């Protein structure tokens, strides 16, 4: 065992305190085609989010590492993450983002039309 | 068979498997196994 | 300590009595059994490697023996008689007739199953050889035959440690059973990450080690054994550290020991005066030179001996990594402890920091592919995990539902599967379904 | 455990050289020379000798990490002057100064008679 | 660091001429009579070895082989000088009777100054990956050029490196250099022993279709040579079957 | 022809160009640069009998077709790794696999349970000088601590008159102020390359 | 435990000065600073290497040897 | 560039033919030696024959133009120190300029019968 | 000669005090660093213990034996063991010593460095002997024995430098001073009331002219006239410390020259 005078705080140990103080629709239904919001009336942002960019880069890098065809020309770059970054830079990632609204409806925004402003 | 030294009287003893682990000269029950006979290498750093 | 078989023992190579000492400690026998060394300390922002309480120790002083220590660890083992033929025995086991031998070497053992003192041992080396009889004619692990009359219950060395077998003590316990104690001795040499403290609440680890030609030096060629940061002084208000360094400088120059008792009439001005007739700047500052270029440092450095203590938190006793390793019996999660090659806790609020970052796939990889990824089959009728799966025959069936074409495959943590089965035992049905039933 | 071997502060490893030279695109007629298994002792001497050369526009060195015994020496010279040649002249003048130093110390120590 | 992309097979002695004509039609090249006396050396059993090497990786002891040609005047038994050296001479070699004997191979090994050129080949077990349709083996080989000294015999040199003689075999066959660097050999093998020679390929010829690739890392080259081997297999279906031999058979490690 | 070596153990780094300047009056021409490595292998067998050595010297000349000679107990073995100097018979008979590998790398990869490399001396960026009817050839030997000694390699295409030339080269080493050189011209038993390697071993061994 | 061979800071050999230091203390009646100065320890690092050394080896030696020849 | 290469060819053909006439009759021409500046387009050659005292050479320096090409003959003492070649002695007094159309093998034999006496005279 | 000038003020067996003029600060500091870390020295590196019945640990005694100074006058005639062709160590690359100590007296038997006996072949060189400096003739106190205690061991001393381990350092402390009057203003003197009163003058202030206090700052003046006091551990004489430091630095610069030319001619 161990016996040390150096008080290392027991992290994730709140149950001592817990035991100390214990007393005190209309437009869309089911999964129909109406769940697909059409392109003309999409109300989400036209900008790619940081999470959308992160998951597109991760998915594309995983595909490139698992030997997907690459739709840009390579400048001697070997790492799938920077190959995916170049594919994002000149818009050669053939994926779409299904942005789910809280009611279950979704909007399809392709990576080509999404603006990477970050 | 193997070499032991008593704890306090420093007597040398030879022990086999069937021998009880006790000192034969003073009756003490604590024996230390002997230092190995091989040369042991230490870097002088 | 040489005749004590303590479980853990740390001994300084060269204990030094403090230059600045109190009247009280000579009743505490601190000048007879000291717990530190008087290291020449410079208070300097030398290389930036002493920030946030780090320290720069002299590698040349380390080589010459500054804060070197002996570490003794004792391993105690017994041979016990569970029954008539079920008795443990100390012997050198052989792979032909003993089961479950450890992958470490048994060659350093002697005929009694013990290593002679003086023999160098490393991690996962068997130091105590013990065997227990087993039931003949079984079938386990494939590598089982009629020759394996015994199985190995040996005590090996700690996998991270090494050293020299210092002493082997064979005796009898109160019951009369033979039992052994093996003291293994290693040497802890100070290195980056070892913890050292002065006597004023000034803790810190070694940031880096420089050699003497890289250390800053005075006009007399004195280099520090230790560089501590000036930023550790003003917020902490450890003025006594500065006063004890000044008093220790005066004591080392005069050949006396300094009186550092609390409520005496001993002043910094008097210590400074005595330092001035010893021929130094009275406030402990010395002109020092940069070791890289030989140029004078523009600032003069507070320089002098200070008593420092080697603390027993060494970085080699705390460094721990695990790619894959043993799993717990119950949850099949990584075990606890660096001695068991265990995992590190990815707790609730680490998970919550990852949630705030938004790394959902990294969170899933931590909780599943890094701890416990368990495949289990359910059915579409009941959400229960009571689906008998025969993967070689490709046959899936749920009793009660009597369905064999409606079987779904899910990946959940083994802790989650254990939770669901504990709920089933407590008569709750945690039915898991793969399709939605109500709208958002 | 993780401590490096202390002979790797001065011993060249397998397949590595004492010196390597790369051109510098930041400034014209400039090179960066990596000195492996050397430190401030050589670096300050070579840099301060190169700065005595009137045709050297830039001379600097850096040990990028104290863990690793190597330093980088950036030399920029005037047009028509090779930084390799500047390194040669600096090293040769250091050799000459050290030889004169050794000779002078021999003569003065032999003049000393109290040892 | 060569890799041999290889397939194996066998024919009877009666179909030897038919296969020779068929492969002549396939390649456009006449068969090439060749020999190589292969002497095999295993590590010395009197030498205590360590399972580890200079680095911390643990390895098995391996038999390492030395191969070189024998002149065909030493294989002609003073009765067939008149017939030229071609594929037709392999029909006479069916039994154990070979003019090259154990005494003369011992004379060759012991050099009774300078030694003949040899090829030192070291081969491990083929790759365990059950996704390649051909047997892939790794072979490291040197060319031993010459020797000298009072202890210049190649057997004593092998003893100096620590390997003793185990067995030796003489193989005599014909090979074809067909399209895109595929070498197809068709050979008989005799074991040379003091007790007498023995025809290992009893009553038939062994078939080995192999391609040497310098870089086995080049996956495109590996796949190209593999599909050349399968093209040869498709062309040879119906008559003879090409199959991957056992890795336990092609392993040359010393068992213990 | 005939070969010999002179190894000046205690010499300055600049002794190469000093000896070249001293011999400059007799130089007829200059040839392409050369290189060499000298590997030492210790036998790791725990139980070896008497009258056997654990030393094996592997000398790779990057001249002479980039060839490696192994020397052990006055026994030499010439080995090549280039495809130019293979006999065509070994390629035609299928014993060789087209491209060889170096015996040094095979020893340091898959024969390391028997022989372990300890010492490597690399002589790089050497010079070849053609004298009157003779070839001298110089390099600075580099052990792990940098400079080790000066190397002179004597080559003659007739062997009838060699002792006067080697005495003259020893004399030039005498007026370049080097008196403790080790000169080797011993043979084995016997080709040029293996006799040269044995001479190298005898010179480098003190 | 026993007197260090060299000073930690500079490397001056001080392990040959321990017996002469004790002799200057106990039979010449010098105080410790003058004893250090007569030994020739002028740097206070070398002075504290001898001044602060606690020589525990005779405390260890008062115990009987575990292996006696 | 073509004109510079052509003038290089002009001097190199003369260098080749002079090297041929010197080495045919027994002169050991040296190409191991280089000088930073030998003091239009010029090219120098340091010729030596191993039957007269050491560290002495004949400097044959051709100078060429678009029209006419001549050569200067000098005697020099060149010694190499630490890989650097230095002219220990230069003889600019007894220098003669001759033409390639006027030089011949008989004059080369007279040059052999003269340079030995000249080298003896220069100390 | 033209170059750095040396004026030795005080010379001794283990100390040389000198003034180093007409030289650069980089050269002076490089010489100091080379003397600290780069001079080859003979020191005990390997310890084989056959018997250790002492109260001191095996590697405790081994570290002390490594720190024992050994004579290193002919250390250039010894060869680095990693470069030597022998298996572990031999007479060409190492010196073998033996320590044989027994407590045959009733009192405490001191084990000194004079008890180290050279058993290898020195081949007429001047290396291997432990350095004796004090008047009593004993060396460094290696160990202490009670009656019946035995220390039986064999040392292998190999050459090395002080960057590998400080036991190979022959230079002790090296006093190094320039500009004792602060005429270059490379220090800004911390003070409370008066810097000149509160800062003691160095002993080298007598060898330079003090500032005139009305003359302006000399912006063209550089750092020269370095007061250096080299101390010898005892392994080599202190003049040999200075001279072999100069020669070691010169070989380093010559190796840089030769590496540069070798890769230039490729
Ligand atoms: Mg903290
Ligand atoms: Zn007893
Ligand atoms: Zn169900
Ligand atoms: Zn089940
Ligand atoms: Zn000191
Ligand atoms: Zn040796």
């Amino acid at each position: 065992n161990e016996n040390f005078e150096d008080f290392d705080v027991e992290h994730f140990s709140d149950e001592e305190t817990y035991e100390e103080k214990p007393q005190f629709e209309q437009i869309r239904r089911k999964t129909l085609k109406e769940k697909a919001i059409p392109k003309d009336q999409r109300a989400t942002t036209p900008y790619m989010t940081k999470y959308e960019r992160a998951r597109i880069l991760g998915t594309r890098a995983l595909q490139i590492s698992m030997n997907a065809p690459v739709f840009v020309d390579l400048e001697g770059e070997t790492d799938p993450l920077r190959i995916a970054m170049k594919e994002l830079a000149e818009k050669k990632i053939p994926l779409v983002i299904r942005r789910y609204l809280p009611d279950g409806s979704f909007e399809d925004w392709s990576v080509e039309e999404l603006i990477v402003d970050l | 068979t193997l070499k032991y030294i008593c704890a306090e009287c420093s007597s040398k003893l030879s022990l086999s498997r069937t021998d009880a682990v006790r000192c034969k000269d003073c009756g003490h029950r604590i024996l230390l196994k002997a230092r190995t006979k091989r040369l042991v290498q230490f870097e002088a750093r | 300590y040489n005749v004590r078989m303590d479980t853990m023992a740390n001994i300084l190579y060269y204990p030094q009595k403090p230059l600045g000492t109190t009247r009280a400690m000579e009743y505490l026998k601190f000048r007879e059994l000291p717990a530190g060394q008087n290291a020449i300390v410079a208070i300097a922002c030398y290389s930036g490697y002493n920030q946030e309480d780090s320290m720069i120790m002299n590698q040349s002083s380390i080589d010459r023996g500054l804060f070197r220590s002996l570490f003794f660890r004792s391993y105690m083992d017994q041979e016990k008689k569970y029954g008539m033929s079920i008795t443990e025995t100390f012997e050198k086991p052989q792979r032909t007739n003993t089961l479950r031998m450890k992958h470490g070497t048994y060659d350093k053992l002697d005929d009694d199953g013990l290593i002679a003192p003086g023999v160098r041992v490393s991690g996962e080396d068997v130091i105590i050889g013990k065997t227990t009889p087993i039931s003949p004619d079984e079938e386990e692990l494939g590598q089982r035959t009629a020759y394996h009359s015994k199985r190995d219950a040996s005590t090996p060395l700690r996998s991270t440690e090494n050293g020299i077998v210092d002493q082997v003590l064979v005796t009898t316990n109160q019951d009369g059973l033979k039992f052994v104690k093996v003291r293994v001795r290693t040497t802890k040499i100070p290195q980056i990450g070892d913890k050292f403290a002065s006597r004023h609440g000034q803790k810190g680890t070694i940031g880096i080690t420089y050699r003497r030609e890289d250390m800053p030096f005075t006009a007399e060629g004195i280099v520090p054994d230790l560089i501590i940061n000036p930023h550790a002084i003003p917020s902490r208000m450890t003025v006594a550290h500065l006063i004890e360094c000044l008093l220790s400088k005066v004591a080392a120059l005069s050949g006396n020991e300094g009186d550092a008792s609390p409520f005496t009439d001993i002043t910094v001005e008097g210590i400074s005066k005595l330092l001035r007739e010893h021929g130094y700047q009275s406030r402990g500052f010395e002109v020092m030179y940069n070791g890289h270029t030989g140029k004078k440092l523009m600032a003069q450095i507070f320089f002098g001996p200070t008593y420092y203590q080697r603390l027993r938190h060494m970085v080699d006793d705390k460094i721990h990594a695990r790619a894959r390793g043993p799993m717990q019996v119950l949850t099949r999660q990584p075990v606890e402890g660096r001695s068991r090659d265990g995992g590190l806790r990815f707790g609730e609020m680490e998970r919550d920091c990852m949630i705030a970052h938004g790394a959902a796939s990294f969170l899933k990889e931590r909780l599943m592919e890094a701890s416990d990824a368990f495949r289990v089959h359910i059915c579409g009728i009941c959400g229960l995990m009571t689906v008998i799966a025969k993967l070689n025959h490709n046959q899936f069936e749920c009793k009660g539902c009597d369905n064999k074409i409606d079987i779904y495959q899910i990946h959940i943590p083994y802790a989650a599967k254990l939770l669901f089965q504990e709920l089933m035992a407590m008569n709750i049905t945690p039915r898991l379904y793969t399709d939605r039933s109500r709208d958002f | 455990m993780n401590a490096p071997d202390r002979f790797e502060l001065f011993l060249l490893g397998e397949g590595e050289s004492k010196l390597k030279i790369d051109p510098d695109t930041k400034a014209p007629n400039a090179v960066v020379i990596t000195f492996e298994k050397e430190d401030h002792t050589l670096g300050n001497l070579i840099r301060a000798e190169l700065l005595n050369d009137r045709k050297v526009l830039f001379a600097a060195y850096k040990v990028e990490h104290p863990f690793f015994a190597r330093f980088k020496l950036r030399i920029q010279t005037t047009e028509g002057y090779d930084p390799k040649d500047a390194l040669k002249n600096a090293c040769n003048s250091i050799i000459n100064k050290l030889g004169a130093l050794k000779t002078n110390f021999e003569t003065e120590w032999n003049l000393q008679t109290l040892a | 660091m060569v890799q041999q992309l290889s397939l194996f097979g066998s024919i009877g002695d009666d179909g030897y001429d038919l296969l020779i004509s068929t492969l002549t039609t396939i390649s456009g090249n006449p068969p090439l009579l060749y020999n190589s006396l292969c002497t095999v050396w295993k590590p010395n059993p009197s030498y205590d070895v360590e399972n580890v090497n200079s680095r911390n990786q643990l390895v098995e002891p391996n038999r390492i082989k030395l191969s070189k040609e024998v002149p065909f005047s030493y294989l002609i038994d003073e009765t067939m000088m008149d017939k030229p050296l071609n594929f037709r001479i392999l029909k006479s070699f069916t039994n154990d009777k070979i003019p090259l004997n154990y005494a003369m191979t011992r004379n060759i090994l012991h050099n009774t100054e300078s030694c003949s050129p040899w090829s030192l080949q070291i081969s491990d077990i083929p790759a365990a990956g059950n996704n390649r349709s051909v047997s892939m083996q790794t072979i490291a080989e040197t060319i031993i050029l010459s020797s000298a000294g009072k202890n210049s015999s190649v057997s004593s040199l092998m003893n100096g490196l620590g390997y003793v003689f185990e067995f030796q075999y003489l193989t005599i066959g014909v090979k074809f250099f067909m399209k895109h660097g595929l070498i197809l050999e068709l050979q008989k093998i005799w074991q040379i022993e003091e007790a007498g020679n023995s025809q290992i390929t009893s009553g038939g010829f062994l078939l080995k279709a192999y391609i040497n690739v310098s870089r086995g890392t080049d996956i495109d080259r590996i796949n190209y040579t593999e599909t050349a081997l399968m093209n040869l297999k498709k062309e040879l279906q119906g008559y003879i079957e090409l199959s991957v031999p056992d890795r336990q058979s092609m392993d040359s490690r010393v068992a213990h | 022809g005939k070969s010999a070596v002179i190894f000046v153990e205690r010499a300055t780094p600049a002794t190469l160009t000093e000896l070249k300047d001293a011999l400059s009056n007799s130089i007829l021409s200059v040839r392409d640069p050369w290189s060499i490595d000298f590997r030492t292998y210790r036998c790791s067998i725990k139980n070896l009998p008497a009258d056997v050595s654990k030393l094996m010297y592997s000398i790779t000349f990057h001249h002479h077709g980039r060839q490696t000679v192994l020397i052990k107990d006055n026994s030499a073995m010439v080995t090549t790794a280039a495809a130019a100097d293979i006999p065509p018979a070994l390629v035609f008979n299928g014993s060789s696999t087209g491209v060889p590998e170096s015996i040094d790398t095979i020893l340091s990869s898959k024969l390391s349970n028997i022989w372990m490399q300890r010492q490597l001396i690399k002589g790089d960026a050497g010079e070849t000088l053609i004298l009157d009817g003779l070839t001298v050839r110089l390099v600075n030997l580099f052990s792990s601590t940098g400079f080790k000694g000066l190397l002179i390699e004597l080559q003659a295409d007739e062997a009838g008159e060699f002792e006067t030339k080697i005495a003259g080269i020893e004399g030039h080493l005498a007026e370049i102020r080097a008196k403790e050189y080790k000169t080797s011209s011993d043979s084995l038993g016997s080709n040029e390359i293996c006799d040269l390697a044995y001479q190298y071993v005898r010179a480098l061994e003190l | 435990m026993i007197v260090p061979v060299r000073c930690f800071s500079c490397g001056k050999v001080v392990g040959d000065k321990w017996e002469s230091y004790l002799n200057l203390l106990q039979e010449d009646e010098l105080d410790e600073g003058t004893a250090l100065s007569r030994l020739g320890l002028k740097r206070y690092c070398c002075r504290r290497m001898i001044l602060t050394h606690v020589d525990l080896i005779e405390k260890f030696l008062r115990y009987n040897p575990l292996e006696k020849r | 560039e073509l004109a510079r290469i052509l003038q290089q060819l002009k001097l190199d053909k003369i260098i080749h033919v002079l090297t041929t006439m010197f080495e045919n009759t027994g002169w050991s021409c040296s190409r191991i030696i280089k000088i930073d500046k030998p003091i239009l387009l010029q090219r120098d050659l340091f010729i030596r024959l191993p039957h007269w005292p050491l560290n002495w050479y004949l400097i044959l320096s051709i100078i060429s133009s678009k029209t006419s090409c001549v050569v200067e003959k000098r005697i020099g003492k060149i010694v190499s120190q630490r890989g650097k070649w230095n002219l220990k002695y230069l003889d600019n007094s007894n220098v003669m300029t001759v033409k390639l159309e006027s030089i011949t093998y008989q004059k080369i034999m007279i040059l052999q019968r003269t340079i030995l006496n000249r080298i003896i005279n220069h100390m | 000669s033209e170059g750095p000038q040396v004026k030795i003020r005080e010379a001794s067996k283990d100390n040389v005090d000198f003034i180093l003029s007409n030289v650069d600060l980089a050269m002076a500091n490089s010489l100091r660093r080379v003397m600290i870390a780069e001079i080859p020295t003979l020191a005990i590196d390997s310890v084989e213990v056959e018997t250790n019945t002492t109260v001191l640990a095996d590697e405790f005694i081994a570290h002390r034996l490594g720190l024992i100074p050994l004579q290193s006058m002919d250390i250039e005639q010894l060869e680095y063991s990693r470069d030597c062709f022998c298996e572990d160590h031999c007479d060409k690359c190492s010196v073998v010593l033996t320590l044989q100590a027994f407590g045959e007296s009733e009192s405490t038997t001191n084990v000194y460095s004079k008890d180290l006996v050279i058993v290898s072949n020195l081949m007429g060189r001047n290396i291997g002997h432990p350095i004796i400096q004090d008047k009593e003739g004993n060396g460094v106190l290696i160990c202490k024995l009670r009656k019946g205690q035995e220390l039986k061991l064999t040392c292998v001393a190999k050459k090395g430098i002080a960057k590998e381990h400080a036991k190979w350092g022959p230079a002790a402390a090296i006093e190094f001073e320039y500009d004792p009057w602060n005429k270059l203003k490379h220090t800004d003197y911390w003070y409370e009331q008066d810097s000149a009163k509160e800062w003691p003058q160095s002993k080298n202030c007598e060898y330079e002219d003090p500032p005139n206090e009305g003359d302006p700052f000399d912006y063209k003046a550089q750092a020269d006239t370095f007061y250096m006091n080299v101390e010898s551990v005892g392994s080599i004489p202190v003049d040999q410390v200075v001279v072999r430091g100069i020669d070691t630095l010169q070989k380093k610069v010559a190796s840089i020259l030769l590496a540069l030319t070798q890769m230039d001619q490729d």
